[PDB]
């Protein structure tokens, strides 16, 4: 199998891949949302509109075209009410989820961080165990397979 | 039509959080390998590999005992005392 | 448009209103205070 | 530069800000003292060897 | 020249203005600073190597 020291660089280096989508896939939802405000704004804008009109109905005694200009409105009223209550419900979800992206960046770099630490004492651990490992041939105890032949010869 | 659009914005509301989910469950994923439990498959089983070759060391180069550490280091400080008392004492 | 609007919001995030109205008030108090003083250095 | 002038309210949420880069700050600091031994012990030792 | 013959409206959106250039001259100055240690270890070494 693959060395896991390998896969540690790979490993973070692929995280990279799904953060970045993982940003791309943010920036996607605040752009809808913000086009939904600003049909929303829209909305009211023309609801307004028929109050407008309406503010100019009622004047001269003519208040019978300010109901059905009124009344057009309540059309919107509830548009303009049932996309006030998305909007509004949505604002949690996208608050919360932001936050944690911050956190986990911070994490995966403080991982990778430690990730560095690791490879170095384990590389230094690599090195501390073939190093006497040849200082091992010489032997105290006489064992030695080369030295103390090479003295017997 | 006024429903499918409203339908259609609701689509891209729950495929961006749903993305966001599958993100949420692929990135502490790999994280999860990192175990408090020192149940990690492989930074737990690093650290002891660490230990491992430390222990190689040991029984190849075993270290001197403390006793004579602490015997080599109380003389090595009287002898160090002893020393410097024969130079204040001399330079005095 | 927008989403590319968004790229910059995560990218480069901007200081917290309460910071920049922090800012603009300490500023605008600073201003203020700097105001007050060359008047009154000046009187 | 918030408290003063009788605005303590603001000072109250800039300190609080700061807390959050005291954990960062508390939390960075014991990570630096405890990578101080590993670093110190290995130098003598390639000396050394 | 604007506070003076009681127009003092004027010389708050030039010094308003200045406060522009304060932020500039003080950022840059930080940077002036900093840099100068670097540039004077460096000069050192090089007389002694």
């Amino acid at each position: 199998q693959e060395a896991p020291e390998d896969l540690l660089e790979r490993l973070l280096g692929e995280m990279e891949l799904e953060l970045i989508e993982l940003r791309r896939a943010l920036a996607q939802t605040i752009a809808t949302f913000k086009s939904t405000e600003r049909q929303r704004d829209a909305q009211q804008l023309i609801a307004q509109r028929w109050y407008e009109k309406a503010q100019a109905a009622l004047d001269r005694g003519n208040e019978q075209l300010a109901r059905e200009a009124l009344g057009q409105r309540q059309s919107y009223q509830s548009h303009t009410e049932a996309l006030g209550k998305s909007l509004g419900e949505q604002r949690a979800l996208v608050e919360q989820v932001r936050g944690q992206l911050q956190k986990l960046e911070r994490k995966y770099l403080e991982l990778k961080s430690q990730k560095n630490l690791y490879l170095a004492r384990l590389k230094s651990a690599i090195a501390a165990q073939k190093i006497e490992e040849i200082a091992g041939n010489l032997d105290n105890a006489s064992a030695s397979s080369l030295f103390e032949r090479i003295e017997t010869k | 039509e006024r429903k499918y659009l409203e339908l259609k914005s609701q689509k891209n509301l729950y495929l961006a959080r749903l993305k966001s989910a599958i993100a949420a469950q692929k990135i502490e994923e790999i994280a999860g390998n990192l175990d408090n439990a020192s149940a990690s498959s492989l930074f737990e089983r690093i650290e002891t590999k660490i230990l491992e070759l430390e222990a190689e060391r040991e029984l190849l180069n075993p270290p001197p005992s403390p006793l004579d550490k602490k015997f080599e280091q109380w003389e090595e400080q009287q002898a160090v005392e002893a020393t410097l008392a024969a130079m204040k004492a001399r330079r005095s």
